[PDB]
RNA sequence: UAAUCUAACCAUAAACUAUGCCGACUAGGGAUCGGGUGGUGUUUUUUUAAUGACCCACUCGGCACCUUACGAGAAAUCAAAGU
């Protein structure tokens, strides 16, 4: 949101779920935010960087979670052969 | 003096968060009132409404006090709390510490036309507590608020100059009706309206950038 | 029994969007469920569908992306004149700058700003934010 | 915008506030009136505009 | 975006069809039919180990990108399981809990037992759930030694094991354990074996 | 007709979490301690007092504490051969070198196309 | 696809009540009752194929029951009393 003159006039723009593209408010107690490693060559962890997934309040109630990370990580070149689309 | 107990606390005690969205993006739980005060120092506070209530223990009829207490800035920022206590001048201010426990933000929008600053909600919202409903709507600026008086002062400290009012239910327990328009003002930034429709990359914590410190001993 | 086609062909989806999912099933199909779904998918609202037919009336299966908070049908679909689409609009709608409504129009089927510049007036037949 | 009574309504009653010096100069648009106020017709009364005037040494000597 | 050496050795799995860890519940849930690969005749389903290590190097890319490694927990609450939680956390710094969870210990600071980790690993979720429903009120992402009779709410990456033999509890925590060190870089070579007995990490009584 | 109040039961394992080392079995002893490293009022209290703590500390020469205790820091550290065989129980050399497995299960590591030393045996039911 | 099928009794059962009723959609769980399709599984035996009973898995239709609740409700509670 922004003026006629240009300049955004939110308090701070909020951060949108990763399976489901929903809104994540300032009293969803559950919404896990998740790390995961880079890799190396010879096979070792860069400390530094990362690879973030974001999950709503509710597709972990409901239970969804794992299957959506399976989902969301294959895309990603994480796994193989562990998630199938036509089911 | 203050110690911080919670590891968010030394954070903000050693200055690493200067504002209070930080808080906001990542959700954060918050636990100690000394928090907000640093990071809002602004709050400011009224009584809403003190009633003696009663039970009949042992046939002695021991008298509690309800405070109902909203805080608020005149930026956009609320809060609401109750509490019962044996006496008045500490249900007061036991009333006071959840209610600077509970804060949100407001989004607040335009009606129509896009000159300056915001002034009226961004869209109309709704919450319902109880058996009260209360739905707020966008006015057009000169609006002022129409609202009972006990709902027009908690809109004054958030800050919103116009907006519509139409409520149902049985509106005459106050304390349901506050707790009703209190969600139907924090939903506001909840509604995906198409401007918020855009892409951005997730962000990272401060409570693993600044790691080694906020770390017990 | 089974009257309005559209009316549970746009019940069957946000009911399996309030839920999350990603992808819905329609039967049967309709020249006017199409135009319908043809006016959210210019605007971004659903993703794209596809087709099937097995020689009776056709199902429908949609991509949806995360952007519906509602869609629906009115039911007498009643008469807008030229002056009264804006207390159609002032009623269903949540804010003064989104959302559409569209009408069956001599001139086809369209939304409520696409209306105006044509400068036409029609029946109702739902809206969608 | 762009409706002829837009135009020739909304361009008179902006002329006609301004010609009693309500609305300031540079405020000439239409949004700008919705956020008007009552003392702004209250500083133009004769009894205020005689006593800033310098005339009288109080407002009740207006 | 893993070379091959991050492939299952067949030596690996030599091990885990020895340890009889492939052999599931007789009755699947409806969120883990992925992981059956086909029913045996008898009445059991077979797992599929492929998968089980597929998401099980998956936890240690989790585990090896925190910082300070004194804020994993892990937790059991059989018997089968609290030795091994132990010298899991033993050679590797997570702060374990055996025994009996105390209720209100990732609230209620006020309490000696008080705790604020970034994850959480617990074995068996069905017996277990207080530590998973505290958790979901202060945004801990959890995950879980999964059978087919879980109750799979509010759990991430989810290793699929058998939670019946005393073996198979057991040395999901080894292989685990002993992956985790590899990529913090305090081993030297995919390639060579683990020098310790894996049978440390099993329970033994009199 | 005499048990010990909490009082008594409280102080009693504070008392053996900071002076560990420095206690005893005997009560004659210690009976000279607490009065160094505490501060009690009475007389009869100290007594009573320095008195159930060597009995609870009688229980640390037979099972664990409620309290903490470095033989869990360090003994059961050295209980790191609980009993660490010397040939591993899951050792193929007790099943002749060859892995006994069912039938259909040889498919699923054929799936994955591994080659391993098993066998194949006959399933009922 | 719509005109309104001994007797008589006295209420002496908190005498549970804002349900064209037809239609679509929305989470689990196991028992039982009909009809059908499967199976290297059994066993009366004609034989460990089959008639034959069992047993297992799916399937369309039935009156019930136990879970949870995103949801709904003034609450008790409810897979509809939800959308």
């Amino acid at each position: 949101m922004e003026n006629d003159k240009g300049q955004l006039v939110e308090l701070y723009v909020p951060r949108k779920c990763s399976a489901t593209n929903r809104i994540i408010k300032a009293d969803d107690h559950a919404s896990v935010q998740i790390n995961v490693a880079k890799v190396d060559e010879e096979g070792r962890a860069i400390p530094g960087e990362y690879v973030t997934y974001a999950l709503s309040g509710y597709v972990r109630s409901r239970g969804e979670s794992d299957d959506s990370l399976n989902r969301l990580a294959q895309n990603d070149g994480l796994l193989k052969n562990v998630w199938s689309y036509s089911r | 003096g203050w110690v911080p107990v919670t590891k968010l606390g030394r954070l903000v005690k050693a200055g690493k968060i200067t504002t209070i969205e930080e808080i906001f993006l990542h959700s954060l739980p918050v636990k100690e009132f000394q928090i907000i005060d640093t990071l809002l120092p602004g709050l400011q506070d009224e009584v809403m409404n003190i009633k003696p209530v009663q039970k009949q223990t042992r046939a002695g009829q021991r008298t509690r006090f309800k405070a109902v207490v909203v805080v608020g800035d005149s930026n956009g920022h609320v809060g609401l709390g109750i509490k019962t206590a044996k006496e008045v001048a500490g249900a007061i201010r036991a009333g006071i510490i959840i209610a600077k426990l509970s804060v949100i933000p407001i989004r607040r929008g335009y009606w129509g036309t896009n000159l300056g600053q915001p002034h009226s909600l961004a869209t109309k919202t709704t919450g319902k507590c109880g058996s009260v409903t209360v739905r707020l709507i966008p006015a057009p600026r000169g609006s002022g608020i129409v609202a009972s008086p006990a709902v027009k002062k908690l809109l004054q400290l958030a800050g919103v100059e116009d907006v519509y009012t139409q409520s149902n239910g049985k509106t005459r327990t106050l304390e349901n009706t506050l707790k009703a328009a209190f969600v139907a003002i924090g939903n506001t930034y909840g509604f995906l309206t198409p401007n918020l429709w855009a892409e951005q990359p997730l962000p990272v914590s401060p409570l693993d950038i600044y790691s080694d410190e906020a770390s017990a001993q | 029994t089974r009257s309005s086609v559209l009316a549970d062909a746009l019940n069957a989806i946000n009911n399996a969007e309030k839920t999350g999912k990603r992808q819905v099933l329609i039967r049967p199909s309709s020249k006017v469920i199409i135009k319908f779904l043809q006016v959210m998918q210019k605007h971004g609202y659903i993703g794209e569908f596809e087709y099937i037919d097995d020689h009776r009336s056709g199902k429908i299966v949609v991509q949806l992306n995360g952007r519906l908070n509602k869609c629906g049908v009115i039911s007498p679909r009643f008469n807008v004149k030229i002056g009264d689409i804006e207390k159609w609009t002032a009623n269903l709608l949540p804010a003064r700058q989104f959302g559409y409504v569209i009408l069956t129009t001599s001139a086809g089927i369209m939304d409520h700003e696409e209306a105006r510049r044509k400068h036409v007036s029609g029946k109702i037949l739902g809206f969608v934010y | 915008e762009k409706d002829p009574k837009r135009l020739f309504e909304g361009n008179a009653l902006i002329r006609r506030l301004v010609r009693v010096g309500v609305l300031s100069e540079d405020k000439k648009k239409l949004d700008y009136v919705l956020a008007l106020k009552v003392e702004d017709f209250l500083e133009r009364r004769l009894q205020t505009q005689v006593y800033k005037l310098g005339l009288a040494k109080s407002v009740h000597h207006a | 975006s893993l070379p091959a050496t991050f492939d299952l050795t067949p030596e690996d799995a030599q091990l885990l069809l020895a340890a009889n860890t492939h052999l599931g519940a007789r009755n699947v849930q409806v969120h883990q039919e992925p992981y059956v690969f086909n029913a045996r005749p008898d009445g059991v389903h077979v797992i599929n180990v492929g998968k089980t290590w597929e998401k099980l190097v998956l936890a240690a890319r989790i585990i090896a990108a925190i910082p300070n490694p004194e804020d994993v927990v892990a937790i059991s609450s059989r018997t089968f399981g609290q030795r091994a939680v132990l010298k899991f956390a033993a050679h590797t710094g997570a702060t374990p809990i055996a025994g009996r969870f105390t209720p209100g210990s990732f609230t209620n600071y006020i309490t000696r037992s008080f705790k604020e980790p970034r994850l959480v690993i617990v074995t068996d979720p069905r017996s277990d759930a207080q530590a998973i429903k505290e958790a979901s009120y202060v945004n801990i992402p959890v995950i879980a030694l999964t059978d087919l009779d879980s109750p799979s709410e509010f759990v991430d990456v989810a290793i699929p094991c058998n939670n019946r033999g005393k073996h198979s509890i057991g040395l999901i925590w080894y292989l685990l354990a002993r992956e985790v060190l590899r990529l913090r870089g305090a081993l030297v070579d995919r390639t060579q074996p683990w020098s310790i007995m894996p049978d440390l990490y099993f329970y033994r009584f009199p | 007709g005499r048990v010990r109040t909490k009082t008594v039961k409280r102080a009693s394992k504070a008392l053996i979490e900071r002076y560990y080392p420095k206690l005893t079995l005997d009560f004659q002893t210690n009976k000279r301690l607490c009065d160094e490293i505490a501060t009690i009022q009475s007389k009869r209290l100290r007594n009573k007092i320095a008195g159930y703590t060597t009995h609870l500390m009688k229980r640390i020469q037979k099972g664990p504490v409620r309290g903490i205790s470095f033989k869990l820091q360090e003994e059961e550290r050295e209980r790191k051969d609980q009993y660490v065989p010397e040939v591993s129980a899951l050792d193929l050399s007790r099943s002749n070198g060859v892995l006994n497995v069912d039938n259909q299960t040889s498919d699923l590591v054929k799936s994955l196309g591994l080659k391993l030393p098993l066998s194949v045996i006959n399933v009922s039911a």
